[PDB]
């Protein structure tokens, strides 16, 4: 069983209150959204996810509140248009609940083909065929060349071995077609000595395969998760009621920076990781930012309690941003 | 080019010819006997000494012509120069005697005036600062500013938003327009300047 990941904050963060109209952009398993409609038996929710097993499920779970909970489908970006078909253009919104990552129920279920250590097919989609023509990560390794594959690996995956981990991939696809998470897994693998397949190590400082940045990196670019977190956070912020607390939960530093350069007005083109003597070079030569539209709750990231992160280790980098509009 | 780099340019000047020799400096002397040793390009056919001569409806022919098409360009052009004078002659004779003074009708006056009207004084550049675009503002040199007077005026007058209107008819109307300090090319002209005010703090650039 996966709890929902700092459940006990976000609850406290948006203090679902009655006369309150909540929305949730990832519904997913429905954790998140379950432990809101329990706090608060008044409040107003709507729903929204990427897959439609996902819509399912709360379509399911609206039996146990009729109205309370309203199922919807679509990605970020489709979200302003099917919410917009229901009329709540300006929304007012008090809180929007961006939960990110892929669900508990996508990975643990070996089907779907996000887990690299069970085998399934290489699909690594959110989508469950709503678009059966969205290309599935066996589509994206057997056609992008050695240059475009290894951009993606390094951008979104932050893999050194990217020109190494790439071309072993078009390799092994010119031998067979590559349609399986072990398949991939053992392609990656072989593109480092055998002893690689363990070297390296997570932040809780347990061994990880050496191919869990490329199931990563994939994952991001067959559900273009990270340009649809801009819309995402966007929409929401043109649904979102002045004075509504905004929660966000990013998992990884890529969505994490988007969140905090979003909620702070900071460029997207900056540059990563800037230190006080780089800021004061960069502005040094011009020598020769505008108004926040946000208020953190909370100034610093919260984490998991490391006594959580045991429990729940899929959630210990949930790093949660949270924000008031202006 | 087929003119070797002694090949001077010819000086078309009728004036400058009969201009007599006590009104001549030391310096002016010099360089009328130099002129008797140098090699001279042939006039070009399109200036003469003509007394109706002028460079600057010339050169705007010029930029309105397309592919070499001189006869078209200058068809146009002479058309324009007539529907200036007519316009003005009805807008003349339908004028009361005090009004009349102030109307001018020498389509020659109206056409430089017209374009002195849309000359912008100042212009940016679009300069490029880490990775990002910022335009700057920069004073204009004089020739610069005249070919954007012509320039605009084409270009308006090229717009799709004119309707089947012949190019003599929408050059017209815009001239008179400019010169009365309204229009389209007069307002370019405005917004010009107002976008090299807001990007004063970037003089520095
Ligand atoms: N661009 C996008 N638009 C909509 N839903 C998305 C999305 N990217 C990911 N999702 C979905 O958002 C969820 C995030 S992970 C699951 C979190 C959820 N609160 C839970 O009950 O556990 C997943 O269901 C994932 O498929």
């Amino acid at each position: 069983l996966h709890i929902p990941v700092m459940v006990d904050e976000v609850v406290h963060c948006l203090s679902p209150q009655k006369g309150q109209i909540f929305l949730d952009m990832t519904f997913g398993s429905g954790g998140h959204t379950k432990a809101i409609l329990q706090k608060e038996s008044d409040i107003v929710l709507y729903a929204l996810d990427r897959d439609p097993t996902a819509y399912a499920l709360a379509e399911h779970l609206s039996e146990l509140y009729p109205k309370q909970i309203r199922a919807m489908l679509g990605q970020f970006s489709q979200a302003e248009a099917l919410l917009m078909k229901a009329g709540v253009q300006p929304g007012t919104f008090d809180g929007v609940l961006m939960d990110l990552g892929c669900s508990s129920m996508q990975l643990d279920t070996p089907e779907r083909g996000f887990s690299l250590r069970k085998d399934g097919p290489l699909d690594m989609r959110m989508d469950g065929g709503r678009y059966p023509d969205m290309p599935t990560a066996a589509d994206v390794v057997n056609a992008l060349d050695q240059q475009a594959l290894a951009s993606i690996l390094r951008t979104y995956g932050e893999e050194k071995h990217a020109k190494k981990i790439a071309s072993a991939i078009v390799q092994a696809r010119s031998i067979y077609p590559i349609t399986r998470t072990q398949q991939l897994a053992s392609i990656v693998a072989g593109a480092f000595p055998p002893s690689a397949i363990y070297t390296r190590k997570d932040l809780l400082q347990r061994s990880t395969h050496i191919a869990t940045k490329t199931f990563q990196a994939l994952r991001i670019f067959v559900n273009n998760e990270l340009n649809e977190l801009y819309t995402g956070l966007k929409t929401a912020q043109k649904f979102l009621r002045p004075g509504g607390r905004l929660v966000a939960l990013s998992f990884h530093s890529l969505e994490d920076r988007i969140v905090k350069r979003f909620l702070l007005g900071i460029s997207m083109t900056e540059r990563f990781n800037l230190s006080v003597r780089q800021q004061v070079m960069k502005t040094s030569q011009l020598g020769s930012r505008a108004p926040l539209m946000w208020e953190l709750i909370h100034k610093k990231v919260l984490s998991p309690q490391d006594q959580d992160v045991q429990d729940n280790p899929r959630g210990r980098s949930a790093k949660l941003r949270a924000a008031i509009k202006l | 080019s087929r003119y070797s780099p002694e090949f001077k340019d010819p000086l078309i000047d009728k004036e400058y010819y009969r201009k007599p020799v006590e009104e001549l400096t030391e310096e002016e002397k010099y360089v009328r006997e130099l002129k008797k040793t140098q090699l001279i390009k042939a006039a070009p056919a399109g200036k003469t000494s003509s007394v109706f001569e002028d460079p600057v409806i010339s050169k705007f022919t010029n930029m309105m012509m397309i592919g070499g098409n001189k006869v078209l360009a200058r068809s146009l052009m002479i058309q324009t120069l007539e529907a200036v004078k007519r316009k003005q002659f009805e807008k003349y004779h339908a004028a009361s005697a005090e009004e009349q003074a102030t109307i001018e009708r020498n389509p020659y006056t109206i056409f430089h005036q017209a374009l002195k009207n849309c000359e912008p004084m100042i212009g940016l550049v679009p300069i490029l600062k880490g990775g990002r675009f910022y335009q700057v503002p920069v004073p204009l040199p004089d020739r610069r500013r005249r070919f954007l007077a012509m320039k605009w005026m084409i270009t308006e007058c090229r717009d799709k938003k004119h309707q089947r209107t012949l190019m003599p008819e929408k050059l017209s109307h815009k001239l008179l327009e400019a010169f009365h300090n309204q229009g389209p090319v007069i307002k370019r002209k405005h917004d010009l300047h107002k976008m090299a005010e807001a990007n004063r703090a970037l003089a520095h650039y």
